[PDB]
Formats: C-alpha cells, sequence, structure tokens
RNA sequence: AGUAGAAACAAGGGUGUUUUUUAU
RNA sequence: UUUGUCACCCUGCU
C-alpha cells in the first residue's frame, strides 16, 4: 500500500493519480500498485517532459534547471495528466491547426520534432503477445509508438527512438529500482442503493 | 459542461494551448507569449496553491 | 356533467395503495423512491396566508 | 490578451477568488439562472405601462462608446443607471430608431444563406399561380403531417453531430462522423460560411431548425404533401376552394 | 366622498442635523 | 405641538 512509497514520489503524482481514478476506479482493493502502474507511467513521462527544449531545429538538446532561458517550448506537452474535458480538447485543437491524426483512441503526448503523438504505456513481461494486442488496438496510430518492459527490453517502430540514450539508462534504473523494492515487498513479476 | 474540477483549472488548462497553438504554431508575434504564460503561471500561484 | 369537490376528497393513502399495486415485480429501491411523495402528502401541514 | 487579464483582475481582489475555486464545473449550470426576478403572469398589462416610462428597455454598456447622449434636437438617449443585479445599462427606445438613422453599416451577403429555410419560402411564393375558385362542401379529416420537409434522413444524435462539426469544431469532443451524408452537408457548410460574424447560437437554431424534421396534428382535406401545407389558411376553407401550384 | 365586494384601495420605506449670542 | 429647521434619498408585480 503506497502510502509508504508516498515517501519516494513527489506528491503530485497521488494528487494526479487520486483525481483520475475517482471517475473510474477506488482505492478498495489492489489500487496502491494500479497507482504504482500509473506513477510509474506518469513519472516516465514527466521525466521526459521536465528538460528538453526545442531550438530552431529538433532533436532537443537536455537543458538547466529552473532557468529563465530563451527557449521555453518544451518538446512534449503532457495530455496524460488532464480531465478528458481538456485530454480530447487538446487532442481536437491539435488534429485541426497542424493538420494531423486525431487517433480513434487516447494519446500521450505530442511533440513538434515529428509533429506526431507519443504512446509510452509500459508491460510487466514480454511483449512478444501484448505488443500484438496494442498494435490492434490504436490501430496504424501513426504517432511514434514505444512499448517497454518490467525488466527493461525496449523496441518501437520505425527502427528509430526519441533523443539522448542515457535516459534509456535512466529509465532503466527508474524501473529496476521500482521493481528493487517490489521485490522487497511484492511479489514483483509473478445495483442501486436506495 | 461537466466535469468535478474548480472554474479556475479549466480557465488555466484551456489558456496556454491557445498561446502556443494559433499564435505560436502559426507565426504570429512571439513577443505576446512570454506575458501569455507569465500570467498564466501568476494566477496559478495566487490560488494559493 | 361534473364531478364535486374533486380536490376536496382523493387523499394520498390510496394513492399510496395504487402506486403499490403498479410496481408490482419490481426491483425495490424503484418501489422505494416512487412511495415517498405520497407519505409526505399523507402527513403535509399547510400554511395559512398573510393575516 | 483581455481574457487572461480579466481573469487575474477577477482572482486578485476577495470575494471573487472563493466563488471560482470553489465552485466545481458541473456546477455552474446551477448558478448561471440564480435570479431575484420572476417570470411574469401578465405581460400585456407590463407592457402597456411601461412604454410610457422614460427608460423602458436594456442596451449593453458598450453604447457608452456607440451612441450619444443627446441628439440633434437634444433628447436623451440612453441613462446612466445600471439595471437591477446585472452591469447593463438603461436606455430609451429613441436609441433604436438613432441606430437605424445614423450608424455603422455592415455587409449582408451570409444572411440570405444563414437563414435559407425563410428565402425558400420567399422565392417559392413569387412563383407561383392561381386559378379558379370552387363553392362547394369541405369535409376534414385530422391526420399527422410532416410541417417541415425533414431535410435528411437523420434523428436528433448526427444532427448534434454535424452542428458541432460546423459551428464549434475544436470542441467536438470525441467521435468522428461516418457516412457520407453528413461529411457532404459538414464540408458544403464548412466553404459557405466561412468568416461570418453571426452569433454561434443563432446559427445553430437555424440549422437545427432547418435541418430536422417536425410533425403536428392537422385538418386535411386536398393533398397531402409538405410543400402544400405551409400554405393551407388560402388553398382550403368551409365552403370554398383556392387553386394553387406553388413554384 | 368614491372605488369596490366575503377584503382591500384612498401611497409605502429609509437619511438627517441640535446649552442663552447682534443684526441687516 | 416640539428640544427643531430645515433638507434628503429610494420604490410602482418582491
Amino acid at each position: 500500500m503506497e502510502d509508504f512509497v508516498r515517501q519516494c514520489f513527489n506528491p503530485m503524482i497521488v494528487e494526479l493519480a487520486e483525481k483520475a481514478m475517482k471517475e473510474y476506479g477506488e482505492d478498495l482493493k489492489i489500487e496502491t500498485n494500479k497507482f504504482a502502474a500509473i506513477c510509474t507511467h506518469l513519472e516516465v513521462c514527466f521525466m521526459y517532459s521536465d528538460f528538453h527544449f526545442i531550438n530552431e531545429q529538433g532533436e532537443s538538446i537536455v537543458v538547466e534547471l529552473d532557468d529563465p532561458n530563451a527557449l521555453l517550448k518544451h518538446r512534449f506537452e503532457i495530455i496524460e495528466g488532464r480531465d478528458r474535458t481538456m485530454a480530447w480538447t487538446v487532442v481536437n485543437s491539435i488534429c485541426n491547426t497542424t493538420g494531423a491524426e486525431k487517433p480513434k483512441f487516447l494519446p500521450d503526448l505530442y511533440d513538434y520534432k515529428e509533429n506526431r503523438f507519443i504512446e509510452i504505456g509500459v508491460t510487466r513481461r514480454e511483449v512478444h503477445i501484448y505488443y500484438l494486442e496494442k498494435a490492434n488496438k490504436i490501430k496504424s496510430e501513426n504517432t511514434h509508438i514505444h512499448i517497454f518492459s518490467f525488466t527493461g527490453e525496449e523496441m518501437a517502430t520505425k527502427a528509430d527512438y526519441t533523443l539522448d540514450e542515457e535516459s534509456r539508462a535512466r529509465i532503466k534504473t527508474r524501473l529496476f529500482t521500482i521493481r528493487q523494492e517490489m521485490a522487497n515487498r511484492g511479489l514483483w513479476d509473478s445495483e442501486e442503493r436506495f | 459542461p461537466v466535469g468535478i474540477s474548480s472554474m479556475v483549472e479549466a480557465m488555466v488548462s484551456r489558456a496556454r494551448i491557445d498561446a502556443r497553438i494559433d499564435f505560436e504554431s502559426g507565426r504570429i508575434k512571439k513577443e505576446e507569449f512570454s506575458e501569455i504564460m507569465k500570467i498564466c503561471s501568476t494566477i496559478e500561484e495566487l490560488r494559493r496553491q | 356533467g361534473d364531478n364535486t369537490k374533486w380536490n376536496e376528497n382523493q387523499n394520498p393513502r390510496m394513492f399510496l395503495a395504487m402506486i403499490t399495486y403498479i410496481t408490482k415485480n419490481q426491483p425495490e429501491w424503484f418501489r422505494n423512491i416512487l412511495s415517498i411523495a405520497p407519505i409526505m402528502f399523507s402527513n403535509k401541514m399547510a400554511r395559512l396566508g398573510k393575516g | 490578451m483581455e481574457r487572461i487579464k480579466e481573469l487575474r483582475n477577477l482572482m486578485s481582489q476577495s470575494r471573487t477568488r472563493e466563488i471560482l475555486t470553489k465552485t466545481t464545473v458541473d456546477h455552474m449550470a446551477i448558478i448561471k439562472k440564480y435570479t431575484s426576478g420572476r417570470q411574469e403572469k401578465n405581460p400585456s398589462l407590463r407592457m402597456k405601462w411601461m412604454m410610457a416610462m422614460k427608460y423602458p428597455i436594456t442596451a449593453d454598456k458598450r453604447i457608452t462608446e456607440m451612441v450619444p447622449e443627446r441628439n440633434e434636437q437634444g433628447q436623451t438617449l440612453w441613462s446612466k443607471m445600471s439595471d437591477a443585479g446585472s452591469d447593463r445599462v438603461m436606455v430609451s427606445p429613441l436609441a433604436v430608431t438613432w441606430w437605424n438613422r445614423n450608424g455603422p453599416v455592415t455587409s449582408t451577403v451570409h444572411y440570405p444563406k444563414v437563414y435559407k429555410t425563410y428565402f425558400d419560402k420567399v422565392e417559392r411564393l413569387k412563383h407561383g399561380t392561381f386559378g379558379p375558385v370552387h363553392f362547394r362542401n369541405q369535409v376534414k379529416i385530422r391526420r399527422r403531417v410532416d410541417i417541415n420537409p425533414g431535410h435528411a434522413d437523420l434523428s436528433a444524435k448526427e444532427a448534434q453531430d454535424v452542428i458541432m462539426e460546423v459551428v464549434f469544431p475544436n470542441e467536438v469532443g470525441a467521435r468522428i462522423l461516418t457516412s457520407e451524408s453528413q461529411l457532404t452537408i459538414t464540408k458544403e457548410k464548412k466553404e459557405e460560411l466561412q468568416d461570418c460574424k453571426i452569433s454561434p447560437l443563432m446559427v445553430a437554431y437555424m440549422l437545427e431548425r432547418e435541418l430536422v424534421r417536425k410533425t403536428r396534428f392537422l385538418p386535411v382535406a386536398g393533398g397531402t404533401s409538405s410543400v402544400y401545407i405551409e400554405v393551407l389558411h388560402l388553398t382550403q376553407g368551409t365552403c370554398w376552394e383556392q387553386m394553387y401550384t406553388p413554384g
């Protein structure tokens, strides 16, 4: 129950997650590990978005922190940390000007390097069978996709990746530590009323 | 309209998209974007949160 | 012709019975939500006016 | 940007921050209607009584930068008082005549297209021919007739679909249009409605009244068709009958 | 007085300011 | 009559 894991993450994670599961979910059974899925997801998305501003050209440079500087356009606006009335709103208001393909299902990010969306979800073990489901789901979602693994295997479409590849290892450490404590405690990788 | 969020969270969420998407993804002035983001941050601070 | 003193007779304790008959073989929350207006009607207290 | 300026000025003083950060967004539907005025039981008497008042109607405050105070002869055209529970000004019915007399002009190339369903009647009446009058019996049966041609074979769902796609494009929400007819209507209106300054409620109302079907219960004695019904007072009577073919 | 008819109208609310003083 | 000398607002379905 991640209220002890609350000592690890900034409270904004749970601030967003409890507000998100409010309408669709609860905290009666196995939510703090569903909170853990959500926290890994949101944390890695934010972790990218935190320090990438774009130059005249794409391929964002990593930037110092807390710095009022020339470039503020960060490459990836967060769509996952919003309510539907803003998520669908922003995906429409993008699909209209700078014409893209509003996808049949939900997005996570959108950049100005490739001018397309990104999917960043995670799966626990080998994705040899679940990349199939992901593929039959957001069919031809022509925004860069990249599944993940609770062990550390990475691969994506177009044989091309996002940006600097030390973040590869840093997300590997993110996940590695997460499980580490998981293995320490969890079994890591095992009607109306009136 | 629906949702369970406050009226200012929404009015500040749908105030940064407009600065970056019509007046800074179509080549209109880059000098208003600054103060737009400035006052958005100012407002989201004034609520004390 | 007409009927006389129509809304001086017809007390709620019969609306209760006809509602209980209408809502037969139905979920229970349905009946409970449908039978509260007859109950407050049969216990009502009318104001008098201005003086 | 006046938007964020007025927002920050609202949430800078007291009495206005707590309302904005306490009222959720699914609740503003209730407090939008929070009024201290009553719907009136006798409107005719009140109109006849109020028309003899000096300042009987209400305008938006912008009047003070669009219309003078005292005209050529020296009759007041608006007052210096605010209405009951609003920031609107109380104005006299001479200001309407003034605006229609010496006022700002605009263009009117779109008013025909937004109100097409009326101009249909207008230039369908002035292309119709008359005939004889038969003074005889009139036997009427009461039937159910469509009082509007019903542009498409659709219902309310795809109606809201096409209306929100044509009027409010960045807030359609989630779904996309499916069939060919709705796309054709959409794009026709897309092109022919560009650069319009009519209020979007008026455009949505006219598209609803122009695109959906209404049916009523009427006594007929002749032919059962939709273009005939709008002229029914004139074609049939109880003792006489006029002949007519609209164009 | 009159309106009016099973009870009313013939108006209804708030804000003031204050120990003898010479003059127009 | 009064401790007074005179003013002031508001409202017409609340």
